């Protein structure tokens, strides 16, 4: 196991997010952490990277403390994470060729003719070799998300975190991003963490599902044992039904007192 | 009324102390680190083009107009004492004392100060500073450290162009339109032969009004709501906070140097 | 687009079509319109919108305070279809 | 406690600085507002007042 | 018979051509689904029926009347009977949710003051937002703002509701609510819904006639059953998430032996 | 180069005529139309709080900061002249002829002029102006027309507050430690101040400085790309355009009615 979130609990000043949740992911596997909108699915990956510190709890980085090394030591662990974001996380003041080689000019010591042979072939893994001298503002929504995948494999990481991928896109580019995770899991040997909410496509590539409901952990089954779970909260996050544990209708607010008078 | 009226004041008293808390902590962790001179050497020329070169289309073309209205309005008011000799006296003395680092500060914060907030605030909306924080590179040294130094040394370099466009801008009404060329106009301009007055005090006010503008321009862009409305809200509040920082401190800087 | 309503045999016979643009002769003269009406029958209607259905709900509250009730017959398909969509409670005129 | 006691303690400190701020701007701005003078006039006789106008101050010694 | 009957119309920009040769019809009482891949101008297709932009040479009808050949006062007499819905929710933030629903139900209307309070409360129960009427619209979520503006579209009882890509980036919890209110309001009010969302297991489940616009043309005008069983490399590429095919998975370029080693 | 040299300059002249041609067409449809008097009566009160009331805090606190620096610098230049009683012809005459509607217009474009452009730009990204076309109402007469009349009647009203506080601000720094009385300062101020000379002519140039500022804030808010970067680009564009429209018209309005 890479990260061991035992008793982590995140609570803001107004509304709390996590209260005694538990996450477990092994190495070389794909684990999808699904959940509805409204809850802090973006802030779940921030605790692994160490950008914010939790109130009560710890993240065990395979025998190493995450929020206890904030003095010139978190940067040595952050070089092998390469967190991928939902929107375009690449810079707009340069071309897309300098975005992929951006961790290669400050961390690795590679010459200039050797850098052109290790970055141009990284774009062939995502299929963007011909689009190398193009501006990031000229790319589309699905094309700019694939440029951040070549930047994620620029330092050979061990735990890639996909913060809401292939959401709000066409099914042409949605079938591309689901295939690139399976090609980078077996041929490279990395761990992918997906926190998307799209049900009928993330279960075909993942090996562990973690459905969040009532801001707690209610499901910890696999990709095949999740559909046979007799739970009212787990099955409501499946194929579309309106009624369930959460109500789509607002409760009784004295409808007879404001309709006729 | 002793507990209900003081309940809303506590919410606006703690957050005002935390407003200046993150403003001084961001600027402190940008220069006390490791000193690199060759790494930010291409980064400083890139930020100097946006702040200092693109701001020449507002200060130069309008600095002649401020120098022109100081000759027209400064001529009919002195028709009974000195209409030609003291024409170039009130132009060069006012532009080098209070019109130099104050009037050009509103034009510097309107183009190079308001867009500096929207430049940092756009990176937090599409998560550009968070991706740079995920590497081993300091995010407070790539978008803050070369951008703060590109605004400190830019406004004294832009003030002298505003001065030279104001003195020469007042010369079109001096040597022309019923005036003398150099007999009575330029002879009354070198009355301040001392190097302390109008040269050091003009340069002192240009450095102080350059740090206080670029500090709020980099604070509202770094602390904003990551949405479409949070960037436009911090752009409006930058011009209001910078205008009170160059006018409220103008009375402070004058009381010890001109009194 | 005409409101040909009459009250002779203590039964308000609504004619024409109830819409959101012709409601002036029926909303202003509504206090002295219903005083002892126990049955409302309408036949010459084609479609009832949301604004036309809001007038029928206000006539029930003016009749419940008098002491007696009221029953409605001659319902169209468009009346009860929008009633199930808007989720009317049990404190109003029912589907009887 | 400690979630509203610190707000009133910093609340009464700000009104202590607010009322002290009005005491600084009290000697220069509040001119001819509370210090009045009794009203009794005199009469003089001249041939030409020169450039004398209204609200001209008189002085003795 | 039909309602729109869009003839051969085009819409070309200054550099990019969006529509070249299309032919599409919309019947009465049915739900028309016009879906396709992203990148093309799917938003500008609904703008031609409303009349916000100037199209190319063509002729579109609205119950027999030509849409772009109208005056200023003649266009507003037919644009109040459509009430299209946008993606993020084009609701005003300078008022509450109760005044946001009855925005066309107050200016050009003949309803009095006590009867207007009962009309909004009946329309808010059709979408499930009766209790959410005394708060700011900025406090609502993404899926909650689509149902607040859905009750605004059924204020004047329209006949052609045009959805601008709904439930495209929301959770599957609220996705079952938006897919239920379309099929419920179609049979209860007799309105025609136009959904341009590219969700092949969601839009096809509530529609009876689909349209595919892949190469800027009408290539498939079948029903919800004959679309999945149509042998074609272009129509089957959009279905079930096919990566390789007619769409280039790689970027079109060459000289692979000239950019890697040198 | 000579044949290809006009390919970059001649194409900019076509888009310049299309830019100014759409500003005059938008203002013609927003003013000339149906006389909506009873409908636009609560709309003018709503659009007077964010333009007149919310922008009143900056001009009041800067009115005392524009007289305490002008009145203190004006005391040292009149040293060794025996003209200490003529302070009213410098602090009150320059705030009405030179200053006044020039400095307050630069603060109007930063607080009220910058926020008016970002308000329409935030409603264009959410397509709120396009939804008014589906409700059979005119979008140029409901969201643009109450915002033009609320800005043309506020800036002449905010000019008098900038003058009267700045006159009292000059009297605050005047009798503070100099030892002068309150009879000599208000004696020379009454001279050369009458009808159609300084008080009326300040109101004449103020309403011209209110149309040209609010015309740019409503045009760039209506002509913007509906994205996250198009709102911030048009927000800083109105500050540069208003800085050249106020200072650029200062040379034109000085040649007519000198004083």
């Amino acid at each position: 196991n890479l990260v061991d979130m035992r008793d982590v609990s995140f609570t803001r000043g107004n509304r709390c997010i996590f209260d005694n949740i538990s996450l477990t992911v092994p190495r070389g596997k794909i684990t999808a952490i699904m959940g509805p909108s409204g809850i802090g699915k973006t802030t779940l990956l921030r605790l692994i990277g160490g950008q914010i510190a939790p109130d009560h709890g710890e993240i065990l980085f395979d025998g190493e403390n995450i929020p206890a090394m904030s003095r010139s030591r978190l940067y040595t662990v952050r070089k092998r994470m390469s967190m991928l974001f939902q929107s375009g996380a690449l810079f707009t003041d340069m071309n897309v060729f300098d975005n992929v080689a951006y961790p290669l000019r400050e961390h690795t010591q590679l010459p200039a003719p050797l850098l052109h042979s290790t970055v141009m072939m990284k774009l062939e893994a995502v299929g963007l070799r011909g689009a190398a001298k193009l501006m990031p503002s000229e790319l589309s929504g699905g094309m700019a998300r694939r440029a951040a995948l070549a930047r994620a494999i620029a330092l050979e990481p061990d735990l890639i975190m996909f913060d809401e991928p292939f959401v709000g896109q066409d099914p042409i580019t949605m079938g591309v991003l689901v295939k690139l995770i399976s090609e980078l899991n077996s041929a490279l040997g990395v761990t992918c963490v997906v926190v998307s909410h799209d049900v009928p496509e993330v279960l075909s590539i993942a090996d562990h599902a973690w459905i969040l409901a009532d801001k707690k952990i209610v499901a910890h089954g696999s990709a095949q044992a999740l559909q046979a779970n007799p739970d009212p909260r787990v099955r409501q996050f499946l194929d579309g039904i309106a009624d369930g544990p959460v109500p789509f209708r607002y409760p009784a607010g004295d409808y007879h007192a404001d309709l006729l008078p | 009324m002793l507990l209900n009226a003081l309940a809303s004041l506590g919410h606006k008293g703690i957050k005002t102390l935390r407003t200046f808390g993150r403003a001084g902590l961001m600027l402190f962790n940008a220069l006390v680190g490791k000193p690199e001179f060759r790494k930010h050497a291409p980064l400083l020329v890139r930020q100097l083009y946006n702040v200092g070169v693109l701001s020449m289309l507002i200060i130069v073309v309008s600095g002649v107009f401020i120098g022109m209205v100081l000759g027209l309005q400064g001529y009919l008011v002195l028709t009974t004492y000195s209409a030609e000799t003291s024409l170039g006296m009130l132009v060069a003395l006012s532009l080098l004392r209070e019109l130099g680092p104050v009037v050009a500060a509103l034009l510097f914060a309107g183009r190079a100060g308001s867009a500096l907030t929207a430049e940092i605030g756009l990176m937090r909306a599409t998560e550009q500073l968070s991706s740079m924080e995920m590497m081993a590179v300091d995010p407070l040294r790539r978008v803050i450290s070369p951008r703060f130094w590109a605004g400190v040394i830019s406004l004294p370099l832009l003030t002298v162009i505003f001065v030279a466009v104001g003195i020469w801008g007042g010369s079109l009404v001096g040597v022309s339109w019923k005036g003398i060329d150099s007999g009575f106009f330029w002879s009354a301009m070198q009355n301040a032969v001392d190097w302390r007055m109008d040269l050091v005090n003009c340069l002192i006010k240009s450095v102080v009004f350059a740090i206080t503008v670029t500090w709020i321009s980099l604070f509202n862009g770094y602390d904003a709501i990551p949405t479409s409305a949070g960037i436009s809200r911090a752009t409006t509040r930058t011009v209001v906070h910078s205008s009170l920082a160059v006018l409220g401190l103008d009375f402070v800087l004058t009381a010890l140097m001109f009194g | 687009e005409s409101l040909s309503w009459m009250q002779t045999g203590d039964t308000l016979a609504l004619s024409g079509e109830l819409d959101q643009d012709v409601l002036l002769p029926l909303w202003e003269m509504r206090e002295e319109a219903v005083k002892g009406i126990t049955c409302i029958d309408l036949s010459r209607v084609s479609r009832v919108d949301t604004g036309g259905l809001a007038l029928l709900l206000h006539l029930i509250d003016l009749a419940k305070k008098q002491g007696n009730n009221v029953t409605l017959q001659g319902v169209n398909d468009k009346v009860y279809t929008l009633a199930k969509l808007y989720n009317l409670p049990a404190d109003v005129l029912p589907r009887h | 406690m400690q979630t509203k006691k610190n707000e009133i303690w910093v609340g009464i400190f700000l009104l202590a600085a607010l009322l002290a701020a009005l005491f600084v701007c009290l000697k220069a701005a509040n001119v001819t507002s509370i210090r009045t003078e009794p009203t009794y006039t005199l009469y003089a006789t001249f041939d030409n007042i020169g450039g004398l106008k209204a609200r001209s101050p008189v002085s003795i010694g």
